[PDB]
Formats: C-alpha cells, sequence, structure tokens
C-alpha cells in the first residue's frame, strides 16, 4: 500500500523558518517525483515545487522560489521542505504528494498545518462528557470528550484507537476569548450497554506533543454534602 | 499561468440525483490526442484524493458513479447518483504547461430530508470543577437543515453571553448536521444557581425542546 506520512503541525514565530517532512512507504521512493502543495483552508491549492528524489533536482513555482527549499534523505525515504522567514501569508496546510510523470498527483500526505504566531504552544485539558441511561433520546445515549484550552490548531480525536467511528462528531474548534481553542467530540450509542462497552477518546495535539486517552464512563452520589 | 475556473461555487443536489460540475481552462490544455485535466475530491479534514485523470480515466478504486468528460478548455465531472459520502469539495488541475494549477473548488451539498435534532445536556465534570471552571455542554445531534436556535436558561433566566457554538459539516453517512453549545462559567458562578437548561428551536420540531439538569 502506498503511503505518505507528514510531520506534525507547528507554531512558527514571524521571521523564523520551519522544516517539514514527508516519509514515503510502500513503493520505491526514487521512482516518483515529489510535489509540495499549499492550501489555505477552503482555497484552491497552490503548487510549490517538485523534487526528483533520485537525484535532488528541483523545480519551483516562481511564486515560491524564494520561500521554499527542497531536499531528500534516501535511507529515510523522506522528503523535506524548509520554509524561510515566515509571515502571516504562510499560515496554511502544506501537503506532499507524489507524481509518476508530472501529470496527476496520485497519493497525498495528510497535511501539516503551519501557524505563524508569536503565541506559545499550549496543550489541552481533556474532560469527559458522561452518558447516562437516565438521559436518553429515543433510547440512545450520548457521550464525548471536551478538549479545552489549546494552541495552535489542530487537535484530532479518535475513539477506541480508531475502532469507533460510527456516530462520532468531532466539532470544529471555537476560538475562546483567551485566544486558546476548544472543541468537543461526541458519539451516540445504545443506552442498553453502557455497563459493558468501553469508550475511550484518544486526543492528539501535535504542536505540544500531547497525547491523552480518556475513558468516558457513566458517572457514579445520593449524599449531597 | 493557466487559470482554471470552476462552476458553480456550490452545487446543491438531493439524495440520489445527478451532479455535474464544470472546469474551464483559460487556454487549451489538450493536445490533438489527450486532455491534461485531472479531478480530485477533498473530503472534510482530508487531503485531495485523485478521482479522474486525463479528463476521463477513472482512478483505480474510485466508485463507478464518477465520470469525466471534455476536451480543449471545457471539462466536466459527473456523479451519476449522489451518495452521502460524496459530500466534499471537488477540484480540477491541469498538467499542460508549467506550473500546474488548480481550480478554486466546487462544494457539493446534499439536500436530504428534514430531521429534528436529538438533544442532550452534560453538566461539568468533577475533574473540571476542581480547576475552578464549569463548562456545560448542549448537543443537538443529527438534524437537517442547518438553521437552529439554542438558548441557555439558568434558573429560567435567558443568558445573554458566556456561550459558544460550533456546527459540523454534513455527515459523511447521513448528511445531517450536529451542533454543540458550551456555556462556560466560573465554579463560584456555577454554584450560585440551581437549574441549567438549553432550549432548542428547529423547523423539524413544532415546539422548542428543553433539556435540563439540577446542579
Amino acid at each position: 500500500q502506498v503511503q505518505l506520512v507528514q510531520s506534525g503541525a507547528e507554531v512558527v514565530k514571524p521571521g523564523a523558518s520551519v522544516k517539514l517532512s514527508c516519509k514515503a512507504s510502500g513503493y520505491i521512493f526514487t521512482s516518483y517525483y515529489m510535489y509540495w502543495v499549499k492550501q489555505a483552508p477552503g482555497q484552491g491549492l497552490e503548487w510549490i515545487g517538485e523534487i526528483n528524489p533520485s537525484n535532488g533536482d528541483t523545480n519551483f513555482n516562481e511564486k515560491f522560489k524564494s520561500k521554499a527549499t527542497l531536499t531528500v534523505d534516501k535511507s529515510a525515504s523522506t522528503a523535506y521542505m524548509e520554509l524561510s522567514s515566515l509571515r502571516s501569508e504562510d499560515t496554511a496546510v502544506y501537503y506532499c504528494t507524489r507524481s509518476d510523470g508530472r501529470n496527476d498527483m496520485d497519493s497525498w500526505g495528510q497535511g501539516t498545518l503551519v501557524t505563524v504566531s508569536s503565541a506559545s504552544t499550549k496543550g489541552p485539558s481533556v474532560f469527559p462528557l458522561a452518558p447516562s441511561s437516565k438521559s436518553t433520546s429515543g433510547g440512545t445515549a450520548a457521550l464525548g470528550c471536551l478538549v479545552k484550552d489549546y494552541f495552535p490548531e489542530p487537535v484530532t480525536v479518535s475513539w477506541n484507537s480508531g475502532a469507533l467511528t460510527s456516530g462520532v462528531h468531532t466539532f470544529p474548534a471555537v476560538l475562546q476569548s483567551s485566544g486558546l481553542y476548544s472543541l468537543s467530540s461526541v458519539v451516540t450509542v445504545p443506552s442498553s450497554s453502557l455497563g459493558t462497552q468501553t469508550y475511550i477518546c484518544n486526543v492528539n495535539h501535535k504542536p505540544s506533543n500531547t497525547k491523552v486517552d480518556k475513558k468516558v464512563e457513566p458517572k457514579s452520589d445520593k449524599t449531597h454534602t | 499561468d493557466i487559470v482554471l475556473t470552476q462552476s458553480p461555487a456550490t452545487l446543491s443536489v438531493s439524495p440520489g440525483e445527478r451532479a455535474t460540475i464544470s472546469c474551464r481552462a483559460s487556454q487549451r490544455v489538450s493536445s490533438s490526442t489527450y486532455s491534461y485535466m485531472h479531478w480530485y475530491q477533498q473530503k472534510p479534514g482530508q487531503p485531495p484524493k485523485l478521482l479522474i485523470k486525463y479528463a476521463s480515466n477513472l482512478e483505480s478504486g474510485v466508485p463507478a458513479r464518477f465520470s469525466g468528460s471534455g476536451s480543449g478548455t471545457d471539462f466536466t465531472l459527473t456523479i451519476s447518483s449522489v451518495e452521502p459520502e460524496d459530500f466534499a469539495t471537488y477540484y480540477c488541475q491541469h498538467s499542460w504547461e508549467x506550473p500546474p494549477t488548480f481550480g478554486g473548488g466546487t462544494k457539493l451539498e446534499i439536500k436530504r430530508t428534514v430531521a429534528a435534532p436529538s438533544v442532550f445536556i452534560f453538566p461539568p465534570s468533577d475533574e473540571q470543577l476542581k480547576s475552578g471552571t464549569a463548562s456545560v455542554v448542549c448537543l443537538l445531534n443529527n438534524f437537517y437543515p442547518r438553521e437552529a436556535k439554542v438558548q441557555w436558561k439558568v434558573d429560567n433566566a435567558l443568558q445573554s453571553g458566556n456561550s459558544q457554538e460550533s456546527v459540523t459539516e454534513q455527515d459523511s453517512k447521513d448528511s445531517t448536521y450536529s451542533l454543540s453549545s458550551t456555556l462556560t462559567l466560573s465554579k463560584a458562578d456555577y454554584e450560585k444557581h440551581k437549574v441549567y437548561a438549553c432550549e432548542v428551536t428547529h423547523q423539524g420540531l413544532s415546539s422548542p425542546v428543553t433539556k435540563s439538569f439540577n446542579r
């Protein structure tokens, strides 16, 4: 199976540089060109340039020739893109993508969000949104995780290490008054089986190297003091 | 450089209807034998995925309902019968002359049947209350269309601030939206009141739905 796996999102200070990576597996790295592509959210994609991994030769979009530097590491099957002297216009998702012959782009990395900012990275806190068989709608229960107070974007959430995907809604982040982001991820499940099924949210915030797993259980008190 | 202009910007289609989207190149992108236009599908949060190469060749693994046509400057992508999973932004890209460029995308929206939300309310976690803040969450699940009003009431009083909402994109399996509304208070503020409620209005409901709890 062909895969391209990119490095994690990062915050970068204005004027600093950043180096992005793209590891190729499942094919002969030197047999395909590697492209890099920029996308500001919801915009047409823009081609940055190309490297030939067999010899290091590069070609650039004139618009990016002063911004990007492309290299490879053979033994690591990895392509690198260094972006210089970052400014706000550089905040975007960056993709690597392979091309057999400089026509179509047939396999893509997952993208790396680069946020240009003077603010410090912060990892989130994770809180349960607990279900109850006493709080149902149509016999279904809802549960989730609240992922609060992080910077920059993004957070990703999986459930049960990716085994639970049906009925999952991971909301777009909101920007809080603090300048930190928050999101929730929720799931609806049978109300009959909250005592037998296990629901764990797996939260990742790559800018801060945060991974949190949180087991979400129905809450256990008749005593109010 | 060659400019690709896609139309429409957003295409709205009922479940199972045909969708046709257009890409026009600012100059010819075909030889006398082949057309150098390619189509991609970008699902929410994902990279683009190649669907059609050289105007009309379906990429291996791509569903048979996708087809492409055209030559010269004017190209089309057709989905014969739209499925929920086809919710995406679609992009064209040429490889005629350098540099390759992309169109601005067409968003495909799906006009599924009306569905009322299912509503859930969540008190703050004990763990969060230990840190001095209380987030109360109201979930509106699996509704259509998007328009919805959520109001917070604390001891029956309409709250004028301190909440934030987020809505999902259309769901990949059923084309509905979901919405979260989070009321955030200091622990001390939280503890000065008794009843927390969210009141939801949506066209699939004939009266507002209220979910509540007592702290």
